RNA sequence: AGCCAGGAUGUUGGCUUAGAAGCAGCCAUCAUUUAAAGAAAGCGUAAUAGCUCACUGGUCGAGUCGGCCUGCGCGGAAGA
């Protein structure tokens, strides 16, 4: 009834989406341009994508061949913000990796491929760009075997020349190990004697349902050879859609996009049943939501539809639609999820241009939140500086170009807050005095801050005896000490404090908890003036995994980084090491591993150990503090 | 420590045999098939006794005729 | 390449020649040590 | 007898099982497991003593583990429990840090002869004792 | 305008769209408005019990 | 002068225990096995490893190397 979804894992800029376009041409017309070199339609959709020379996000395009539906999406294999492509895995059961002719499959492709192995769903190899010099007619496929780590075998063979053989093979005698894995095919193999290719084709279909091995493929789309029959393999080999219509209807959103004329479009697949046009439907928010409009995204043009077929995917407008929201409720599926294995891929500052336009720019950032799920930001800074969770080099170019296109704002930042923490240098006596020699309030105390071990945090004790400490008086001194911990003389946050209160003279008639509480901060700044201070910085551990052959070169990175050498161990061909470097220089470390590994590099880290010390000059980030009474008295204390 | 394991007859367990074969070597299902079908066929040459006896016992478990020389 | 007025041997594998009258210091090892004039 | 492949004479006190600040990445720098220097490192160490830095051959193969024949601790560290002072040089001829005698050091020298290579003991004697001389130590002959 | 942020503590910062009702404060001259706590980007006061129709707090789920 | 050879166990040595492991800096600058080998001139290491020279065999078979003094020359040497 319906048609199975098809992926497009063009890892390392495979260009597989162009293969999707040529496939869109072969499935045509009867009325279509047939596409063209570069961009070019091919469901490029948004501006800045085809102009950029690569899609900024995965698309969609209706198609038909062999009397059946054939949805497909591409490419998202670029960079870099590939997590949306991982989101695409929920959007379809099928797959079609575009293998490079350059040293077998791209190393970036291996991550999406292993992730596909995590997906639990079927996929097939494709020998893209067969019409080119240096093609691995018998070499690159071997790289595909050594890298695939499975049991994939070619369904056809070809070499050229102008040759474009496809169905002529394949794997006589030696082929059929996948059948050997099956007890039935193993039994027929036990029987001996030659047999029809279809007879092993049944067991090949059985293992194919399990995705035990990727189907063979060959030929470049540019040569117009094998680009058609492989699509036929995609049509026949593809798993049947789970058509039913039994109800009740259910499903979930896969992705959503903010078209400029949209203004929004929430794509969703019909996991079961069907939704009648202009009819009410269940939502994850536990509120009614009528389907006012929906239509299939045909590659030549968008088109409206009265109702969605079961197993079909289609965009739909809505007043609201949270990502992965239930359309039932509810669908039940189990799969692993990840986002480039990072909480944040090196966050960078993004202060808006202009005094007022930046405030709208934050709304533009909210619009960015509306787009790809794999992004986050918040104004953690007191200055309300932005800190995007987005990571990667080209992806920043995508968000920036998007800022320059759909919006009218831009910013340039990367350093972000140092997150420095000042600590006391040494213990020293101090006192605000007594009575009013003096300044208000009359309350005063003899604070005695002392040095503490790193990472100990703030500490204090009620050395003062009752009732001079007061059952509800000394606590104001503690909260006031915390108020003085809010910023040091350098403006850095207080750390490793050991404020042992001692003296606490006061007069009853004029004494107030607020007065002593005001007095505390003066004692804190006073002790801080005598302590001498000492800068403290984060030094989170940074585990890393790189190939052993480059492992020596990575050692060269050690000298170039503030991070100390640490224990590490081998893991097969892979190598690993436990680093430990300051967060201030840690951001460039990803670029370093990215450069030294030739993109084969990988790493992870987490913040730890506030103690560290740093140089030079003990620079500090202003500033504290304002919007509170008594600060003028503190300014008076300085002179 | 240089024992040769030859395969004389797969017996009434060509299945298990084929497994032992490819398992001891790693040749393509086909290659393995042909090998056995081309009996007698040398399984291994100049291998550790322990290994030789390991496969040998495996063949016996399946019920095949092996040769140790 | 350097074209200094003085052209002493830098590395060990430096060798002095006098091609076309102009003195040169060719180094089979390091290409940076190649120099003319002098 | 195969030549240089991976064997390296480096580890601290033999009583320190499975080190990471001392050796660590240095012993597990190659494919050999970090565990290999604790379960097997004390299989020979327990027979004599602990806390003594004693070098051992680490000829790594492709066969996971490796073949080895443990040797003999350096004369330097031997001159702490057998010298009195745990220190040494810094000030060789600038000041006499310590002293032993040929009657004791020649006495200890032939013990290490299983590793030492000489035509006669006397030679190893003046050798190791001279090693003692480098530490600022002067032999009470 | 310049509305007074009531309750104890707030999530408001820099921008953040809120909601404004009438009502002076009679202590801060120039301030003639209040913020509707719990409405829009302005969350309700944390851990309130009594008079939670104001401050926007929902009935204790526990 | 060229030519396959050789150019060692502790030296992870004490040192500020983060390393200095012939070679950042220290001082010492061992002595053996020996045709010879500095506990090392340079290179290469987080530090090792590693690659060289000192030195000495043999192959080889006649003059050759480094200063001093001076003579005459070359470079340094681009203008309307």
């Amino acid at each position: 009834m319906k048609i199975i979804n098809i992926g497009v894992l063009a890892h390392v800029d495979a260009g597989k989406t162009t293969l999707t376009e040529s496939l869109l041409y072969n499935s045509g017309a009867i009325t279509e341009l047939g596409s063209v070199d570069k961009g070019t339609t091919r469901t490029d959709n948004t501006l800045l994508e085809r102009q950029r020379g690569i899609t900024i996000q995965t698309g969609i395009t209706s198609f038909q061949w062999e009397n059946t539906k054939v949805n497909i999406i591409d490419t998202p294999g670029h960079m870099d913000f590939l997590a949306e492509v991982y989101r695409s895995l929920s959007v379809l059961d099928g797959a079609i990796l575009l293998i490079s002719a350059k040293d077998g499959v791209q190393a970036q492709t291996r991550i999406l491929f292993h992730a596909l192995r995590k997906m639990g769903i079927p996929t097939i190899f494709f020998i893209n760009k067969i019409d080119q010099n240096g093609i691995d007619l018998s070499t690159v496929y071997q790289d595909i075997k050594e890298k695939l780590s499975a049991e994939i075998v070619i369904k056809q063979k070809v070499e050229l020349y102008p040759n474009v053989c496809v169905t002529n093979f394949t794997e006589s005698e030696q082929w059929d190990t996948v059948i050997e894995g099956n007890d039935d095919l193993l039994e027929k193999y036990m029987s001996g004697k030659s047999l029809e290719a279809l007879e092993l084709e049944q067991e090949e279909s059985i293992r194919f349902q399990n995705c035990s091995l990727f189907p063979l493929y060959h030929g470049s789309a540019k040569s117009n050879i094998g680009i058609d029959n492989l699509i036929e393999v995609i049509t026949n080999k593809f798993y049947s859609s789970t058509h039913r219509g039994p109800s009740e209807l259910c499903g979930n959103v896969f992705k959503i996009e903010y078209t400029k004329k949209r203004q929004r479009l929430a794509y969703i697949r019909l996991y079961s049943g069907v939704l009648h046009l202009r009819d009410s439907v269940r939502v994850s928010e536990k509120e009614k939501i009528k389907v006012t409009e929906m239509y299939t995204s045909i590659n030549g043009e968008l088109c409206k539809i009265d109702r969605a077929y079961s197993g079909e995917i289609v965009i739909l407008q809505n007043e609201f639609l949270k990502l992965n929201s239930v359309l039932g409720d509810t669908k039940l599926l189990p799969q692993r999820k990840k986002i480039e294995n990072p909480h944040p891929l090196l966050q960078t500052t993004v202060e808006p241009s202009k005094p007022e336009q930046r405030e709208m720019l934050l709304d533009a950032l909210l619009e960015i939140s509306d787009s790809d799920p794999l992004l986050r930001y918040y104004v953690d800074s007191t200055t309300h500086e932005i800190i995007l969770s987005f990571l990667g080099k080209v992806q920043m170019e995508v968000i920036s170009a998007l800022l320059q296109e759909k919006y009218h704002v831009e910013i340039e930042i990367t350093e972000p807050t140092v997150i420095y923490m000042e600590r006391p240098l040494k213990n020293a006596e101090y006192t605000i005095h007594i009575e009013v020699p003096p300044n208000p309030f009359w309350a005063s105390i003899g604070l005695s801050v002392s040095p503490l071990p790193l990472g100990s945090g703030m500490q204090y004790e009620s050395s003062v005896s009752l009732g001079y400490l007061n059952q509800s008086f000394q606590n104001a001194v503690m909260e006031g000490i915390r108020y003085g911990c809010e910023q040091g003389l350098y403006g850095w946050n207080v750390t490793d404090c050991k404020i042992c209160f001692k003296y606490g003279l006061y007069y009853s008639p004029v004494s107030t908890p607020a007065d002593f509480r005001m007095l505390a901060p003066i004692v804190l700044e006073q002790v801080l003036k005598k302590a001498g201070t000492e800068l403290l910085e984060p030094y989170l551990s940074f585990k890393i995994y790189a190939p052993q052959e480059y492992l020596s070169r990575a050692y060269n990175d050690a000298p170039k980084y503030c991070a100390n050498i640490v224990d590490t161990q081998l893991k097969n061909n892979e190598v690993i090491l436990s680093g430990e470097i300051p967060a201030r220089c840690i951001q460039e470390y990803r670029s370093d591993l990215t450069f030294f590994t030739n993109g084969r590099s990988v790493c992870l880290t987490e913040l730890k150990g506030y103690h560290v010390t740093t140089g030079e000059p003990v620079c500090q980030p202003r500033r504290p503090n304002s919007r509170i009474d008594k600060v003028r008295y503190m300014f008076n204390k300085i002179t | 420590t240089e024992f040769d394991v030859i395969l004389k007859a797969a017996g009434a367990n060509k299945v298990a045999v084929i497994k032992a074969v490819r398992g001891a070597t790693g040749l393509g299902l086909k290659e393995a098939k042909d090998l056995v079908e081309s009996a007698p066929a040398a399984l291994k040459e100049g291998v550790s006794k322990d290994d030789a006896e390991a496969l040998k016992k495996a063949l016996e478990e399946a019920g095949a005729e092996v040769e140790v020389k | 390449m350097k074209v200094r007025a003085s052209v002493k041997k830098l590395c060990r594998n430096c060798k002095i020649v006098k091609r076309d009258g102009v003195i040169r210091v060719i180094c089979s090892a390091e290409p940076k040590h190649k120099q003319r004039q002098g | 007898a195969k030549k240089v492949q991976a064997y390296v004479k480096l580890q601290v006190a033999a009583g320190m099982a499975n080190p990471s600040p001392p050796v660590g990445p240095a012993l597990g720098q190659q494919g050999v497991n970090i565990m290999e220097f604790c379960k097997a490192f004390n299989a020979k160490t327990d027979s004599i003593e602990k806390g003594l830095p004693i070098p051992v051959v680490i000829t790594v193969y492709a066969d996971r583990s490796f073949t080895f024949v443990t040797k003999t601790p350096p004369a330097a560290v031997l001159l702490k429990k057998a010298a009195g002072i745990k220190s040494g040089s810094g000030k060789p001829n600038k000041d006499k840090v310590g002293k032993i005698s040929r009657a004791q050091l020649q006495e200890i020298a032939q013990t290490k002869a299983a590793d030492m290579t000489g035509a006669d003991i006397e030679a190893m004697t003046r050798s190791i004792e001279g090693t003692a001389r480098s530490m600022g130590l002067v032999v009470e002959d | 305008v310049t509305s007074y942020i009531g309750g104890e503590g707030h999530n408001l910062q820099e921008h953040s769209v809120i909601l404004i009702r009438g009502g002076r404060v009679k202590d801060l001259p120039g301030v003639r408005y209040h913020t509707v706590r719990g409405a829009l980007d302005c969350s309700g006061v944390k851990d309130r019990k009594q008079a939670r129709s104001k401050y926007g707090v929902k009935r204790p789920k526990a």
